[PDB]
Formats: C-alpha cells, sequence, structure tokens
C-alpha cells in the first residue's frame, strides 16, 4: 500500500514535475542570469541555502525539515545591507533590492533544488544542514512508569517496621 | 479547600508572618518522632499528613507559615511540597480559628433529612454564618461534604482544640433536630460534655427517623442480630 | 448552531480528496453505447434545466 | 537482540519504532504530528492535558498517546470521529475559563493554544457563565506572570524540578482553584530561568524585558551563535530593522540541546547603549570625531614611529578569528611579537589541541558514569553545560569535585579543595581514586580557573598522572576535558596568537610598551596597559578601554557581523549578521586590512573568503564549519616535553583551586551596559 | 492525584513496589469465607453475583439502617422489610439511587422489580457500586438533589486533568440554572453532550462519576426539567412585557 499525502492536489503537482522531456531540462553555470535581464552585480552577492529550525516559542513541527517531502522548507537568504532612519518620520530606510525576495518567495523541496537554482542563476552559495532532532528520551523518565519507580530513593529498607 | 480559607497563597499578618516562631514541646516531639518511624527512612516524606495534623492541634487548630516551615525542616523536604499538601486537603486550616470547630454536612443524603434547618438553627443561635467565628472566639462554623454517617443523617462534627494534642476530640453528633444542636452548643458553652453519637438511638440499628428535620418519629419493625452471637466454627481443611 | 457547535460534521474545506486513477491505458471506450443513448426525434429530446440557486446548505 | 525494533500500525501503515516508545512517538515516526500541551521531549511525562487522545483497536476509550506505551502489532487510528470529537471537546474545556486576552497577550501570533484551537477545535462556544479570575504573581525581573491564562499543563513545575534543579514552583489548591506558583513571595533564582518562558505554551509566563514591544510576525529571524560564554549556544536573533528585539535558543543536541542562560538571552539591551559609531582622535581638547582617513593615519603614525619592541596587541573576549589573525599578521609584519589575550594564560603552550579542548565532547560526556571536576564552577561558567551535567546526574552519573565547594544543584562528593588534595588523590590517600579505577568510562573536567594560575603546569602534570593511573584515557575512550569561559580563547590558541620568546623575556625583565592595540579589550590588567602609552582601541562599546584611548576605531558587534568562533570542545561555529552595521562602523578584519595598507605593508587578503582561507591555511580544521575533529593524543610525550615549565614556577599546594568568575551577570562590555543585568543584580541585593 | 494506568499498582505501586489496594469490606469477609468454605459463600445470590452484602439505606425511609443481607434481593423487599419502607408509603416514592452517589438514579417503575445485584442494576442503566441506597419521595426537588451532587463533584475534583477540572464547575453552573428554570430547552441536550464530553475522557473515574448522575436525571426526568423551564417564564416573561 502507498499513501503519502494521497488526498490533495499535490499528487497532481509531483507528477507534472516528472513529465518526460521537461524533467531533464538543464543549463550551464550562470546562464540563467544572463537571460534573466537583472543587473549583473546582483550575482556578486552571497546566498545561504538552509532549512530554518523550529521556533522556540511553539511546539508544532510543520515548518521544519520533518515534513520536507510534503512542504517546501529550504530557503535562500542574503546578507543585509545598510539601513538608516528617515529624518522626518523615523521610518527604516534601505537601498537593498534583495531585502525580502529570498525570504518571501523562494522555497524548495530539497537542498539540491535550491543549489541548482543558485548555480544556474550565478549566485555563490553556502549550504547549512539543519540540526537533527533527537527523539529518544533520557534513561530517567524514559516512560511514564519511571516517574514512580524505585530509582527515586532506592528500594525501601524494612528496618523501621514493628518487630524490625 | 474548606471554608474560612479564601486564599491559596500566603498573606502576611502580625500573627502570621515569617518572623513568627513555632517549636514543638517535648511530648509533641515524641509523638511526631513516633509517627515518622512507621515509614521507611528513605521514604520519610510519607509521614507528612499525620505530622501536619499533630502540628495543627499543637498550634491551636490551624497551621501557620512557621509551623509549615518547621515541619518542612523536620522531614527534610522543600517547603513548597509542604505548602502543596497543606493547601490540598480540607481539614488543614491555614487561618486562625476558634476553640471549637463546628462542621456541618451538606451533601444530598444529609440534605434530604433537613441539614438546612440545622444550619438555620445554628446561625440563629450563634449569630454567625458559614466561614465565620463568633466575637468571643468560641465557635467557628464550617461546611463539609459527606462524612460517612448518612444513615444517622443529619449530623454535625465538632472538633475540640482547647486541650492541645493530648486532649484532642473529634466528636460526631447525629440524628439531630434544631433543639438537639442548640442543646449541644449550650452544653459546650456551659462547660459540660454533650453525649456523642445519635441523640435518639445507640448506633446505626433500626429505629425511627427525623421527619422533616424537626421531629424524631419512632417506628417499630424487624431487627436483625437480636439473638445470641455465633459460636466459633471451622470446616475440615483437609480432604 | 447556537447549542450544537461541533465542527467536523461540516468541515467541507478539509474533506475533499484527489485520487490518482488507475493508468488510463487499456480501457474500453464503446462509442456504440454513447450514441445509443442519444435521441433521433424532436420529442424524446431531454434538456438539463437551469439551476435556480447555488447551494446554500440550508442557510 | 530480541527484535529491539517493534512494528506498529498507524492508520493501517506499518511503522518500526524502538522498544519502550509511546503511541505519540509511533505517530511521530509515521509523519503525523499529534496535538499536545503538557508533553515535552525534555521533561517527564505528565498526561494531564488530554489533547493527545487517539484511538487504539480493541480499546473502548481514547488513550493518552503521550503516556501509553506502544505494544507489538498495535493498531492506532488518528482520524476517526471519536478522535475529532475528543479533540473538540478537550479544546472547549480548555477555553471556557481562558480570558479574552489575545490583543494584550504577548503570545498572540505564536500561541499553541490559538493555533490548535484554529485547527483541531470548533469555531463557536456555548459558554455564557462567569469565568475564573486569578491574581498575578511576582517571580523576579525576568519572568512576567498573567496567571489567568494558565492552563495547568505543569511544564514549569517539571522544568524547575528536573532541569533547573531549584524546585521552587508547585500547584497549590484543588480542583478549579488549583494555582501555579510559590506560596510565599519568592524570586526565581535560577540562571536558566528564561527557558521556562519558552516552555510555557501560553501567555501565562512571558518575558518581562520584552513585554508589549513587538509581535512575532514582524521579526526577521537570523540563526547565529552565542558569544557570552565559551560553549557557543545556538541562538536565533529577532530584529525589526536596525534594532534587535529578542534572542531565543534553537536546537543543537551536540551543543546546548534547547537551552540558553539568562545572560545570553537578556544582554541584548546593552547593544542600544554606549555604542561607538564614529572614529575619534584625541586632540588637545580631547577625543573628537575624525574621518576614517585621519584616524587610520594617526594609528599608522603611532604604530610606525615606535620601535617594534614597544608595541603590544591585546585581543578581547569577543574578537572573531578573522580580526585576530589580521591583527596577528599586521603586528608580526612590523617585527613585533608581544601578543596578549584578555582571557588570561597568554603564555600557555598551544602545541596539541587535545590539551586545551574537551576530548570527550559535550554530547559524548553523557556516556561517562563518573565525573571528576577539577577547580571549576560549571553553574557560573556555563549553566547550559551544568544543566547537561544535572541530566547526567539524574540517570546515574556520579560527580566528584576537587575545588572550592559550590552550589551545583546536584549532589557531589567533595574530595578536596587544593592541589595537595589532588596529589593525595593521585597517590591513593582518598577513596575516590578506587571509585575512578573501577569506573567503565571515567571523565575529568578541568576549568579555566586552573589555567589562569601561575603554577598551572605543575597542576596539569598532577592531573595527567591521575588520568594515567585511573584509566581516564585509554583505547576507545578519552575522558580528559578542558573547558573555557570566553568565546575567543580557543580560536586564538588554534591560530597561534601568542607572544614570542623575546617578548616573554622582555616582560620578565619589565619592559613597558608605548603603543598598545586593544582589539575589543576592556578587562585588561594594569600591567599590560601602562600609563602614558599610546592606545588604539578597536571595538563596539564605549567602556574602560575607549575612555583611555587616543584613537578609537568603531567596529561591529556579534549581531552585526559573521565571524568565526570555536567553543571549548573544538567545534568551529559562526555568527551571522542579524542587523546592519551601526553608524559609521566597519567590519573588524577590514579595519585591520585598511590599517595595514595605510602603514605600508598590506595584508595579502582583500575579502572575507580570503581571510577565512588564510585561517584555513594556518590550521585546516577552520574550514570545516559546524564540525569537530578528533584531536591527536600523544600520551605522556607532551608532558615530557614541557617539564622545564614544571621545574620552573613550582607547585603551590595551599592555594585553593577556585573559579575566576565573580560576577556572572556582568562579564564583558555588552553585559556591563545591560540594564536588565543590573536589575538582576539589584534583585539579589535587595533580598537581604 | 491519581496516576495514569499503565503502569498498574500490582506492577509498580507504593514506593515503586508491587501493591494491591482492597476495600475494608472485601478484606474483612475473607477469614469467614476461608473457614466456612467457598461453597457456603457462593450459595447466596445469582450466578456470578455470589455472597452477602452490607446495605446502607438512607433518605426518606422510616427506619434508616446499615444491615447485612443476601445479594440479589429486590429493592422493594430490602426497603419494606429491614427499613420500614418509604416515608408515606411505597406510592409516595419518587426516585432511588441504588449504589451511593456515582451511579444514575432509577424511577419508581424500574425500582419495583429490580434486584439489588451487580448484573441487574447494570441492565437497568445503573450500578450496584457500594450498595448505598438513597431514597427520595414526592416532596423532593430531584433537580435540586442532583444539583447538590454536582456541587459535591465540583468540590471534590483534584484538578489534575482538563475535562474534570474545567467541566465539573460547568455542569454545576448549568444545573444551578436548571433548578430555577433559567435556561433553554436545547440546553438540556447541550448538558447531555457536555456529560458525554467529560465521561471516558479523563485520567480517573471521578469524571465518569460526575457525568453519570446528570445522565440519569436527564434520562428519567427530562419532562420535569422541561416543565421547570417552561413554568419559570410564568414569573420571568411578565416583566419582559
Ligand atoms: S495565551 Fe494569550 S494569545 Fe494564546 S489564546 Fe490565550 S490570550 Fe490568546
Ligand atoms: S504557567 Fe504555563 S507552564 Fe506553568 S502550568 Fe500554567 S500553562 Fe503550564
Ligand atoms: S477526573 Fe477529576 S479527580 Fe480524576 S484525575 Fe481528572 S481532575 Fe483529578
Ligand atoms: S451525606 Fe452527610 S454524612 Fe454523608
Ligand atoms: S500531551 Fe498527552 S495528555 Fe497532554
Amino acid at each position: 500500500e502507498f499513501a503519502t499525502a494521497s488526498a490533495d492536489y499535490s499528487i497532481a503537482m509531483k507528477k507534472a514535475a516528472e513529465i518526460t522531456g521537461a524533467a531533464e531540462s538543464a543549463m550551464g553555470p550562470k546562464e540563467g542570469g544572463f537571460t534573466a535581464g537583472v543587473p549583473l552585480d546582483t550575482f556578486t552577492r552571497k546566498a545561504r541555502i538552509y532549512a530554518p529550525a523550529r521556533t522556540a516559542s511553539q511546539s508544532g513541527l510543520a515548518r521544519t525539515v520533518d515534513f520536507a517531502t510534503t512542504t517546501p522548507a529550504w530557503k535562500i537568504e542574503f546578507e543585509p545591507t545598510a539601513k538608516w532612519q528617515n529624518p522626518l518620520m523615523g521610518w527604516t530606510s534601505s537601498a537593498d533590492p534583495l531585502e525580502n525576495v529570498g525570504r518571501s518567495a523562494l522555497v524548495f523541496y530539497t537542498k539540491e533544488e535550491a543549489m541548482r537554482f543558485c548555480e544556474k542563476l550565478g549566485w555563490e552559495y553556502e549550504v547549512t544542514e539543519p540540526n537533527k532532532r533527537r527523539t529518544q528520551r533520557t534513561k530517567r523518565y524514559m516512560q511514564y512508569g519511571d516517574n514512580f519507580g524505585t530509582k527515586r530513593a532506592g528500594v525501601p529498607d524494612l528496618s523501621t517496621l514493628p518487630s524490625n | 479547600t474548606n471554608s474560612t480559607d479564601i486564599f491559596n497563597i500566603h498573606k502576611d499578618t502580625p500573627e502570621n508572618n515569617a518572623a513568627t516562631s513555632f517549636e514543638f514541646s517535648e511530648a509533641t516531639l515524641k509523638v511526631v518522632n513516633d509517627i515518622i518511624a512507621r515509614y521507611p527512612p528513605n521514604y520519610k516524606q510519607s509521614a507528612i499528613i499525620p505530622v501536619l495534623d499533630v502540628t495543627q492541634q499543637e498550634n491551636g487548630g490551624w497551621l501557620s507559615l512557621a509551623a509549615m516551615n518547621r515541619v518542612a525542616k523536620l522531614l527534610d523536604m522543600a517547603p513548597i511540597r509542604v505548602y502543596e499538601v497543606a493547601t490540598f486537603y480540607t481539614m488543614f486550616n491555614r487561618t486562625k480559628i476558634g476553640k471549637y470547630h463546628v462542621q456541618i454536612c451538606g451533601t444530598t443524603p444529609c440534605r434530604l433529612q433537613g441539614s438546612q434547618k440545622i444550619e438555620e438553627a445554628i446561625t440563629k443561635h450563634l449569630g454567625i454564618g458559614i466561614g465565620q467565628t463568633t466575637q468571643d472566639g468560641l465557635f467557628t462554623l464550617g461546611e463539609m461534604e459527606c462524612m460517612g454517617a448518612c444513615v444517622n443523617a443529619p449530623m454535625v462534627a465538632i472538633a475540640d482544640y482547647t486541650k492541645g494534642v493530648s486532649g484532642f476530640e473529634y466528636i460526631y453528633y447525629e440524628d439531630l433536630t434544631p433543639k438537639d444542636i442548640v442543646n449541644i452548643l449550650d452544653t459546650i458553652k456551659k462547660g459540660g460534655k454533650p453525649k456523642p453519637g445519635s441523640q435518639y438511638r445507640l448506633k446505626a440499628e433500626p429505629a425511627g427517623a427525623v421527619h422533616g428535620g424537626e421531629k424524631w418519629v419512632p417506628k417499630d419493625g424487624e431487627t436483625t442480630l437480636t439473638g445470641a452471637p455465633r459460636a466459633p466454627y471451622c470446616r475440615d481443611l483437609n480432604a | 448552531l447556537v447549542y450544537d457547535i461541533k465542527y467536523f460534521v461540516r468541515d467541507y474545506r478539509r474533506n475533499n480528496k484527489y485520487t490518482a486513477r488507475t493508468v488510463d491505458a487499456k480501457t474500453t471506450f464503446d462509442f456504440d453505447k454513447l450514441y445509443a443513448g442519444m435521441p433521433t426525434k424532436p420529442e424524446q429530446v431531454k434538456n438539463v434545466t437551469r439551476p435556480l440557486i447555488m447551494p446554500t446548505r440550508g442557510y | 537482540p530480541p527484535s529491539d525494533h517493534l512494528e506498529v500500525f498507524v492508520n493501517e501503515q506499518p511503522v518500526k519504532i524502538p522498544k519502550g516508545s509511546s503511541v505519540l512517538q509511533a505517530c511521530d515516526a509515521a509523519g503525523i504530528d499529534i496535538p499536545r500541551f503538557c508533553y515535552h521531549q525534555r521533561l517527564s511525562i505528565a498526561g494531564n492535558c488530554r489533547m493527545c487522545l487517539v484511538e487504539v483497536e480493541k480499546v473502548p476509550k481514547p488513550v493518552a498517546s503521550c503516556a501509553m506505551p506502544a505494544g507489538p502489532g498495535m493498531k492506532i487510528k488518528t482520524e476517526t470521529p471519536m478522535v475529532k470529537k475528543a479533540r473538540e471537546g478537550v479544546m472547549e474545556f480548555l477555553l471556557i475559563n481562558h480570558p479574552l486576552d489575545c490583543p494584550i497577550c504577548d503570545q498572540g501570533g505564536e500561541c499553541d493554544l490559538q493555533d490548535q484551537a484554529m485547527i483541531f477545535g470548533s469555531d463557536r462556544s456555548r459558554f455564557v457563565e462567569a469565568k475564573r479570575a486569578v491574581e498575578d504573581k511576582n517571580l523576579g525581573p525576568l519572568v512576567k506572570t498573567v496567571m489567568t491564562r494558565c492552563i495547568q499543563c505543569t511544564r514549569c513545575v517539571r522544568f524547575a524540578s528536573e532541569v533547573a534543579g531549584t524546585a521552587e514552583l508547585g500547584v497549590t489548591g484543588r480542583g478549579r482553584d488549583s494555582e501555579i506558583g510559590t506560596y510565599v513571595e519568592k524570586l526565581m533564582g535560577s540562571e536558566l530561568s528564561g527557558n521556562v518562558v519558552d516552555l510555557c505554551p501560553v501567555g501565562a509566563l512571558t518575558s518581562k524585558p520584552y513585554a508589549f514591544t513587538a509581535r512575532s510576525w514582524e521579526l526577521k529571524g537570523t540563526e547565529s551563535i552565542d558569544v557570552s560564554d565559551g560553549l557557543g549556544a545556538n541562538i536565533r536573533v529577532d530584529a525589526r530593522g536596525t534594532e534587535v528585539m529578542r534572542i531565543l535558543p534553537r536546537l543543537n543536541e551536540a551543543v546546548n540541546e534547547e537551552w540558553l542562560s539568562d545572560k545570553g538571552r537578556y544582554q541584548y539591551d546593552g547593544l542600544k547603549h554606549q555604542r561607538l559609531d564614529k572614529p575619534m582622535v584625541k586632540g588637545p581638547k580631547g577625543l573628537q570625531v575624525a574621518t576614517w582617513q585621519d584616524a587610520l593615519g594617526a594609528a599608522a603614525a603611532a604604530l610606525t614611529s615606535a620601535a617594534p619592541g614597544e608595541v603590544r596587541g591585546i585581543a578581547g573576549k569577543l574578537a572573531d578569528a578573522e580580526s585576530m589573525v589580521a591583527l596577528m599578521d599586521l603586528l608580526r609584519g612590523l617585527g613585533a611579537g608581544d601578543l596578549a589575550h584578555e582571557g588570561g594564560f597568554s603564555d600557555m603552550p598551544a602545541d596539541v589541541r587535545s590539551t586545551y579542548t574537551a576530548n570527550t565532547t559535550v554530547q559524548g560526556l553523557e556516556q561517562s558514569d563518573l565525573v571528576l571536576l577539577v577547580g571549576t564552577n560549571p553553574r557560573w561558567e556555563s549553566p547550559v553545560f551544568n544543566a547537561r551535567l544535572r541530566k547526567m546526574f539524574l540517570d546515574g552519573t556520579q560527580v566528584g569535585l576537587v575545588g572550592a565547594p559550590v552550589d551545583l544543584t546536584y549532589k557531589y562528593e567533595h574530595v578536596g579543595s587544593d592541589p595537595a588534595a589532588l596529589a593525595a588523590l593521585a597517590a591513593g590517600q582518598h577513596p575516590f581514586l578506587e571509585r575512578l579505577k573501577k569506573a567503565a568510562r571515567p571523565a575529568v573536567v578541568v576549568g579555566p580557573g586552573v589555567l589562569r594560575r601561575a603554577d598551572r603546569e605543575a597542576v596539569m602534570k598532577a592531573v595527567h598522572e591521575l588520568c594515567g593511573k585511573a584509566g581516564v584515557v585509554k583505547e576507545g575512550w578519552n575522558g580528559f576535558n578542558v573547558i573555557h569561559d570566553t568565546a575567543s580563547r580557543v580560536a586564538a590558541l588554534d591560530m597561534g596568537f601568542g607572544p614570542s620568546a623575546a617578548a616573554r623575556a622582555r616582560r620578565a625583565q619589565g619592559a613597558q610598551p608605548k603603543v598598545v592595540y586593544l582589539l575589543g579589550s576592556d578587562d585588561y590588567s594594569e600591567e599590560d596597559v601602562p600609563e602614558g602609552a599610546f592606545v588604539i582601541y578597536q571595538g563596539h562599546h564605549g567602556d574602560r578601554g575607549a575612555s583611555r584611548a587616543n584613537v578609537v576605531l568603531p567596529g561591529a558587534a556579534y549581531t552585526e557581523k559573521s565571524g568565526l568562533y570555536v567553543n571549548f570542545e573544538g567545534r568551529v561555529q559562526q555568527t551571522r549578521a542579524a542587523v546592519p552595521l551601526v553608524g559609521d562602523a566597519r567590519e573588524d578584519w577590514a579595519i585591520l586590512r585598511a590599517l595595514s595598507e595605510v602603514v605600508g605593508k598590506r595584508l595579502p587578503y582583500d575579502s572575507h573568503a580570503a581571510v577565512r582561507a588564510r585561517l584555513a591555511g594556518i590550521a585546516p580544521h577552520f574550514a570545516n564549519i559546524d564540525a569537530v575533529q578528533t584531536p591527536v593524543w600523544l600520551n605522556g610525550e607532551y608532558v615530557k616535553g614541557v617539564e622545564a615549565l614544571a621545574k620552573a614556577a613550582p607547585l603551590q599546594p595551599s592555594a585553593p583551586l577556585t573559579s575566576t568568575i565573580s560576577n556572572f551577570y556582568m562579564t564583558d562590555a555588552i553585559s556591563r551596559a545591560s540594564r536588565t543585568m543590573a536589575k538582576c543584580i539589584q534583585a539579589r541585593q535587595q533580598t537581604k | 492525584k491519581p496516576r495514569l494506568k499503565p503502569p498498574f499498582p500490582a506492577g509498580v505501586g507504593l514506593y515503586g513496589c508491587p501493591t494491591t489496594v482492597t476495600n475494608v469490606e472485601t478484606v474483612a469477609v475473607s477469614p469467614t469465607i476461608l473457614r466456612r468454605g467457598p461453597e457456603w459463600f457462593s450459595s447466596f445470590g445469582r450466578k456470578n453475583n455470589a455472597g452477602t452484602k452490607l446495605f446502607c439505606i438512607s433518605g426518606h425511609v422510616n427506619r434508616p439502617v446499615t444491615v447485612e443481607e443476601e445479594m440479589s434481593i429486590p429493592l422493594k423487599e430490602l426497603i419494606e422489610r429491614h427499613a420500614g419502607g418509604v416515608r408515606g408509603g411505597w406510592d409516595n416514592l419518587l426516585a432511588i439511587i441504588p449504589g451511593g452517589s456515582s451511579v444514575p438514579l432509577l424511577p419508581k417503575k424500574i425500582c419495583d422489580g429490580v434486584l439489588m445485584d451487580f448484573d441487574a442494576l447494570k441492565e437497568a442503566q445503573s450500578g450496584l457500586g457500594t450498595a448505598a441506597v438513597i431514597v427520595m419521595d414526592k416532596s423532593t426537588d430531584v433537580i435540586d438533589a442532583i444539583a447538590r451532587l454536582s456541587y459535591f463533584y465540583k468540590h471534590e475534583s483534584c484538578g489534575q486533568c482538563t475535562p474534570c477540572r474545567e467541566g465539573t464547575g460547568w455542569l454545576y453552573d448549568i444545573m444551578t440554572r436548571m433548578k430555577k428554570g433559567d435556561a433553554r430547552l436545547e440546553e438540556i441536550d447541550m448538558l447531555w453532550e457536555i456529560t458525554k464530553q467529560i465521561e471516558g475522557h479523563t485520567i480517573c473515574a471521578l469524571g465518569d462519576a460526575a457525568a453519570w448522575p446528570v445522565q440519569g436525571l436527564i434520562r428519567h426526568f427530562r419532562g420535569e426539567m422541561e416543565e421547570r423551564i417552561k413554568s419559570a417564564g410564568g414569573k420571568k416573561k411578565l416583566a419582559a412585557t
């Protein structure tokens, strides 16, 4: 039996990505940036390929690499450039064109897909593998019954009993 | 939780603060150390509920912050665990009460028998409601759940704190009318000892009943175990 | 819905399904059945009436 | 093994799980994320919120999946009508007494209760009765309580008992009137007391310095490292424009699990005060603002007019590896050799990396059954590391200490307090040696206060003899560990940032420098910065080192740059810029490259990648970020090599092995400027 | 505060050691059973319902009593003999709780004929429990009695788990409104739904014991609750107009 998110339109998205002839499209390095038509100094900047960790404030795991095959979780991020305050109002000003484009719009299923996008666009990239969660609990409090075990204070000595 | 204790946190009082002192006497310390020996040494914390009860008679019917801290030091446990136990259980008073603690049952088997009229009689006589102490410091009125005396409903329990640990008395008074509880309160106030148990029979044996919460109405009928008691007997355990 | 507030009996948003059909290769399209259910005379022509309202689900 | 992985069925899918796993862990291994409020991975199981209720075949009741163990061949269903009805009913019970507080609550936007109500709950309520109202509690300056929002999950109580070790919270009352806190007015005194704000799933416990300032959706999060100590805890920095709003931990099981100390969490408000944003040159009027060309020219003129033997360079506690190698190469290019470190023991030999790093690593220390601490206070040096030591204590690892007796929140055996006790332990006079000799995997942890001593070589020789006799280092296990308390020390030891033999001799006969370069140093000794010298200060806060300088060159803080730092286990980690540079400040290695150009001898690197490649050319393990090598162990050949340092400066068997950290809340220039740390100290002073 | 099962007290109990908890009356009858034989004990009562039992009869009864009797005795026999019958005659009976407070009540039609037995009260949608018999007559406000029972279960909740701790107070508030008739007719079905939400969803069996009396009250006296709601508007809708 096979049932891996088999009740939604994502079935019709996984295929249409493996249609023959279109599943083997490939370009040389930096070639997609030449035909993109954006200024060429944009590709002198550095990019980071990484999957963001779970927020500490909440316990849910949906925006992590646990659901990597279900949901795109890998991101492309750029270093910050200068910001200052507006003299009249105090609003935060910037001259960065890539200020929100990687964090809002570019999401990928795997690390290699984001690498392929960076390679064909000409961005130099560094890849950061996320830290793997550990599921095995401690030896103490491994199960619920270890809360009430004999490991709290040892086996009780029967020396204060009447008739000792 | 009980009556008279609306806070589950400590409130500073000139009578009740961290500067207040508590210490056991010699005989009470003997009692507490005898209680501790009932349990294993590495599980000495099992003794907290009887020790806190004994401390409650020692301190005069209620637990102060100093008494709880002394008990915490005595059993070698953190004070927050002692505060947890003392706030969890209904008998533990954490504010100062009177000399006699009058507790009336209000659960439905006592309620059908007219516990509300007994409460009305107590409030009309003593002049206080539930959760209050008299201006003389004699009586404190409280409400309780089912006390396991339902065949002799309606009933009142009265706790004696005028003699300390050695003369502590927790006495049930059962099968009551307004006249019976008024007489019991007057007998306690005058310095006598009212009779314990039911006011119209000995025990839970078949006899009459309180009709409407105002009048005992005796009724005759079949009674069991009226003859001679059974002799010792055993079958042949071999075969 | 004032006192009957349960939601999973009316969760239409999350209860739709997409199912991958078996691979449409060796099926039997009979055109004879398709053209055998069609009329040939003016009477016996049946028309689908226009829907009066879109579904309101009782509200 | 007798089938150590058992097979269960979750929604008719076969799942293999380890033995002893619960139903919730089997659901997690099947790719299903079960709603929960009281379960936590790091705490003990409670089972009181009733949100994790699933259906198991041949059971007529819903089971609590967090607590129920998974049996062989078990069939779990997570999407039947009774599971959905159970989830909606439990949510409805959770919401009847909750206050309508989402506009004023700080969890709004990142709330487990809100999101779980949106997904697994209903859209209506039928409750029109009056709610329960609770007064709020005072727990100190870091934890803010609005206790009407409590849902009685008891995560805080389990945390305070199990991880922090203080055990000061409890549940008082009964029933609907159950109430979380301390019965008397008390202050939460743990160093790890900000983690309980993360552990609370609701806005009952929020962060008091952060209160009412931001919503979570506005914050740009950057994954960085923590530099307030030597462990290098992994963090996330949340910023709104140019301003850092909060700092949170992030998961790393090899470093910090999920925790972060209160200093590393709350010292960010020191980044908004006393900041150097402009270059300054001291004139006849005093220090006044100057251009970068003028400031670089003045620093170059003072660095070139002096003789090479009158120049000293001191690295601070927070200098990254790139700026340190830049300063080292610039001073060595001028013919100088006087290099010093603000973290002490600058003359310590750094030949083998195993002699000043933790060979067992942080996660590998959990396989030790007996731990001997030598002269360290891990609760104040690294509270997250001390929390992992308490975790080791709770499942059977015994701890002994040779040093000054300290509160560690776990029981230990005090072997002694001086190097005389260490020698008695090595000879056999104390019975703890027989406990070490019979242990399967013994471990020794040496703190940085031992290395700061003038007789550290004799003490390290005694420690090496003890490790040789007790089987601490053998085939298959290396239990010798040296920890640190400063972020920049191990990288300086890795690259060779140390004084030459001629400079050590000149300090021995008492030569005094005339030009001092202070690379972020504000806790220098008075022996190293003479009065009347020329001082070049490069840093980000105006402090003791900037008030004394003639040239001030403004650099970046660790929230504004991406520099390399190595923790005490040898792992290379990096910061990342969460905000841009402030004012007219620059990158810290770039200032030294520009200054090397103005002096007249350029550094051979012009980019961040090139200076990192220079670092990798010195020591190749610098290139492998987020990883740790296995260091070479040379047995007693190294100790035989430095016996001249043992013969000179002999042992002091009466001076106690203590810890040098006397102020935990204020250790560097950032934490000294933090008003929250000052309130933290004032709260411990006003309780007496 | 109760622990979750598993583990079980015979596996991990007091101080982490194997432990069995048994009732006083269960313990006390064992020496007589061992001396007089198991065949003597099983000769009383129906199959799978063997032996004798202490019964406590309280409430509107002429002679309230703690009396020992054979099991599988009828309620009417157990009350008319040994207790003097219902106050005002058997035709003045309104309802009877047969097993303490945690079991649902029974009306007069079920009570006339049912045996006081484990496998006989259960089929009558009740239970034997502790065999404590509480008798109400036709002067009783049965909604008020079950409301005081709801107050008891609110007062005695330990507060550990969400459904018991939050919903016993909710049940008490709804019952207090129902006693005065200040409610809606569909709030009765809401009340049944809330009891079904508590029951079977908690750590221990006090949540079930809190749901069960309200279920019995609704099932056997829904007409009384509806009449209490309808007739309250004879004193509340005269002010609205
Ligand atoms: S905890 Fe705060 S944000 Fe979450 S539901 Fe309650 S009031 Fe709203
Ligand atoms: S304060 Fe937070 S963590 Fe503590 S019991 Fe309440 S909801 Fe749970
Ligand atoms: S059902 Fe009630 S008494 Fe039992 S554990 Fe839950 S809250 Fe406590
Ligand atoms: S109801 Fe009053 S003693 Fe039980
Ligand atoms: S997560 Fe299992 S009951 Fe709370």
